[PDB]
RNA sequence: AAGUGGCAGUCACUGGUUCCAAUGAACAGCCUGAAGGAUUCCCCUUGUGUCCGUACUGCAUCACCGCAGCCGGUCUCCUCGACUAGACGUCGCUUGUCCACGGACGAAAUGCAGCUAAGGGAAGUCGGCAAACUGGCCGUGCACCUUUGGAAGAUACGGUGGCUCCAGAGGCCAUGGCUCGUGUGGAACUGUUGCUGUGCAGGGGAAUCUGACUGUUUAAUUGAAACCCA
RNA sequence: GGCAGGAAUGGCAAACAGGCAAGUGCGAGCAAGAUUCUACUGUCAUGGGCUGGUCGGUGGCGACACCCCCUCCAGGCAUCGAACCAGUGAAUCCCCUGUGGAGUUCUCGUUUCCUCCUGAUGCAGACUCACGCGGGCUAUCGAUCGGCAUGACAGAUGGUGGUGUAUGCCCUUCGCUCAGCAAGGCGGUGUGGUCUCACACCGAUGG
RNA sequence: UGAACUAUACCGUUCUACGGUGAAGCCAUGGGAAACUGUGGUGGAAGCCGGUCGCUGUUCUGACGUGCAAAUUGUGUAGCCUGAGUGC
């Protein structure tokens, strides 16, 4: 709902900001680099504790 | 999604809903190219998008029930559903009765043609 | 952590315009966003073709 | 017309909690819910408002005494023991 | 808002350095002169058609007289 | 006594509604009006006349001008004109015989 | 000059009335009084109003929980028209929606659901299980037994449409104008005897055992004669 | 620092209870926020600067009414259950007459449908005998006068003062009139170029 | 570690159509020497009845039983629904 503390905004936000897939120049970093971000949640499939 | 959005932007500028509103299947294009609410009030202006008038739930054949009801046509013994108390209650029978007797008893009263013996007799 | 009395004064310090009012929100992410109202002698498109908005 | 012959208030209960019980609810609540005779004023208004409370609807009085009615028989004796006692030691 | 009692009061409410502006509504069933004093809008209503010219006279040359008749 | 128009210069100026379509929808006036819910009744209550390119209905009694624009438009029906003209208010005691836009 | 078209449910307030061996918060804040005391004589970060929440969902058929986009569950508010006693039930304006994997073939057998069925009427079966009968309202009326309260809607009998009338209650302006019983009773005519015409809507009676009653109960096999009660 | 007061530690804890104050155009204009922006119209709480003569005064028979700081104590508001009945008001809903637009018209139908609206706020008004909605109190009079009466659906009252009467007095829910306010909104009818849109006109402020 | 399901206590708070029936109290009235009593109304009580929301869960020992579901489901059938009611 609308009812939030700051504290739970401010991870709320954190969490959207971590929501993003890899930069695309990556993969590229010589010793061979991530492909894709391992770490990226999505509203639906896994839920925050917080 | 083709004509969704200037749908619901009609609805609002309208004050109906998308269900009343009409865009113009022979101007789709232009209509698609709307973009924005002040777009849409130019198509509004200009009859591609129309507010269709509220379809009708006509009442002439509940007036004409309604008089003849009251003529005392269709309230026989076989259209009552409820018993008479709650078709019309007693309770609001006597209390329309009271009133009446009792204005009729102190408009009697007030002028000289009853004594307040008499009127306390009565009521 | 900017209060609105902050705000306007760091406002009137970077460009020297009277704010008239102050509104702040608290963006998703986490940035806090500022509407400053400027005063109606003041015009935020003059003042914004100096800070570089265009 | 008279409504019923032996059941008076306890009318409510219908046909539950037994005869013999229904006859002592009776003479408690006719007492409970009757105006009461007030010994200040002359008129017949103590209303029983709680337990033990009781009411008068017109000189404004408020007294304790019986839970059922306005005075026990235990009050009234109490009264003249006291009366008496008070009188030969004064 | 406020209604004003008669054309002295809406003189001195218009004679007021708080005053700002006057709306002059050109009714059919009337005229009515809106004062924009702070905190108030005190409205003058006569039905008379040349007394109304004679208050929009009255008012001195200082205030804004924004007349709004459609 | 107030007077009432139904104003066919629009069409009698594009040969639609000329001639005499005028004078038939005077003689559906003349039985068609209705006071005190009869027909027939309209004499010393209700004149229709025609002043040239316009019908004129004059009334003696309180009458109905929406009662004049449900007979033009029932006569409009019977003329078929119906499909190509709209009766408007255009002024107290008058309708018009407009075009669609 | 300065309530009033109508009346239905809802809400608010008002005046009350009943119920309690039940009497149905506190604090901040605010006000009045009583008694004392004392008594020099328009303008200002458009004064200040800082800080945080503010999207959307939210009885969800996809936004939450149930491993899921699960026929489950989940808090409150508003709530139209017609029939009707109606927040039942049936249909409709406003709002919203046509989304649930579909298509052909009259579409086997079997199945899960809806219905019918002659003659008989429990002969079926552990057992009338399942289904059926009855069903609303009005009038007349109602037995045993009883804790005198009930039993009881006992059981039962008659009617119910449509139309045209006849009676029948009130109010306002001033016994006339206007409003005026969808609320009742009677009659005449009428119909292939049929009318609570649809949805809805008790089958009834007579005993034995048992618990007095009402309430409670093993969430997910037992709702009971068990527990509780006075 | 002196004097005079001053029992009884500091908090947390309700996004339903207590608890200052905002309404309309739901728009200027949003793709997405809005009692938050916007245009109007308001409301609330609180701070600072400036300019020999002192128990605020008066009217009313009364209920009461009007104009011109400090200490302590006594009260009260906040403030409180549920159900039922009656009344009034609101919005909804419906009806009648009329208007504006629309649907139907094979026949009938002065027909059918929509619309005809009004918020907060005001130290504005008329009533308040609620002569629309009702309680309380005042003054006068003094009842059952021998048949007690008044008022209620029901209560309920009355020599502990009924009925009647009046400058009657008070509070409150409203409702009504005015300002807000018609300029807005609603149903339309048009003009102008058109454009990255302003003007004109009409249509119940009905019962 | 857990009272988010669930049991119970407290604090605050919410919800409860439409009918039937007709307790006390009251009004008129008939009878009686009186004590008492008949009738017609009014009134609207009850851990009262039917019944909606709702809650519960009888019966079909129906569906399903690789389900919609690790307990749900029926265009069924039932229990209660002013109270020892109900939820948050
Ligand atoms: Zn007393």
């Amino acid at each position: 709902g609308a009812i939030k503390t700051l504290k739970q905004k401010l991870k709320y936000g954190k969490k959207m900001k971590q929501n993003r897939p890899i930069p695309y120049w990556v993969r590229f970093k010589t010793n061979s680099k991530q492909r894709y971000n391992e770490k990226r949640r999505h509203w639906r499939r896994t839920k925050l504790k917080m | 999604a083709g004509l969704k959005l200037q749908g619901r932007l009609a609805a609002a500028l309208l004050k109906c809903g998308r269900n009343r509103v009409w865009l113009d299947p022979n101007e789709t294009s232009d209509i698609a190219m709307a973009n924005s609410r002040a777009n849409v009030r130019k198509l509004i202006k200009d009859g591609f998008i129309i507010r269709k008038p509220v379809a009708v739930q006509s009442r002439a054949r509940w007036r004409k029930l309604r008089a003849a009801k009251l003529k005392g046509r269709h309230t026989g013994p076989g259209k009552r559903r409820g018993t008479a108390n709650a078709r019309m209650p007693t309770k609001v029978l006597w209390i329309q009765r009271q009133r009446v007797l009792r204005r009729m008893l102190m408009r009697y009263r007030d002028a000289k043609k009853i004594d307040k013996h008499l009127y306390r007799e009565l009521y | 952590r900017a209060n609105k009395n902050q705000i306007k004064t760091a406002v009137r310090k970077m460009y020297d315009i009277k704010a008239a009012r102050v509104n702040t929100l608290i963006r998703p992410d986490g940035l806090k966003k500022a509407y400053v109202k400027l005063m109606p002698d003041n015009d935020a498109l003059d003042i914004a073709n100096k800070i570089g908005i265009l | 017309a008279r409504r019923t012959v032996k059941v008076g208030i306890t009318g409510k209960y219908g046909t539950r909690y037994g005869a013999n019980l229904r006859k002592r609810v009776k003479k408690i609540e006719i007492s409970k819910k009757a105006k009461h005779f007030c010994h200040w004023c002359g008129k017949f208004r103590f209303k029983r408002q709680a337990v033990g409370i009781w009411h008068c609807t017109s000189c404004g009085k408020t007294m304790a005494g019986g839970a059922w009615t306005l005075n026990t028989g235990n009050s009234t004796t109490v009264r003249s023991t006291i009366r008496r006692l008070r009188e030969m030691t004064e | 808002p406020k209604e004003i009692r008669d054309i002295k009061q809406f003189l001195v409410i218009c004679g007021r350095k708080d005053c700002k502006s006057v709306k002059i509504k050109k009714n059919v069933g009337n005229t009515k002169f809106k004062v924009r004093t702070k905190t108030y809008l005190y409205t003058l209503v006569v039905k008379d058609h040349k007394k109304s010219e004679k208050i929009q006279q009255s008012i001195p040359p200082n205030i804004t007289k924004e007349v709004i008749g459609k | 006594t107030i007077e009432y128009k139904i104003d066919c210069s629009i069409p009698a100026a594009d040969s639609i509604f000329d001639a005499d379509l005028l004078k038939g929808f005077e003689q559906f006036l003349n039985e068609r009006i209705k006071v005190k819910g009869r027909t027939g009744k309209l004499r010393d209550a209700v004149k229709v006349g025609i002043d040239g390119t316009s019908v004129s209905i004059k009334a003696f009694i309180a009458f109905s001008k929406k009662y004049l624009k449900f007979l033009t438009k029932k006569y409009l029906k019977k003329k078929t004109l119906r499909d190509w003209l709209r009766v408007v208010s255009t002024n107290k005691t008058t309708y018009e015989l407009r075009y669609f836009n």
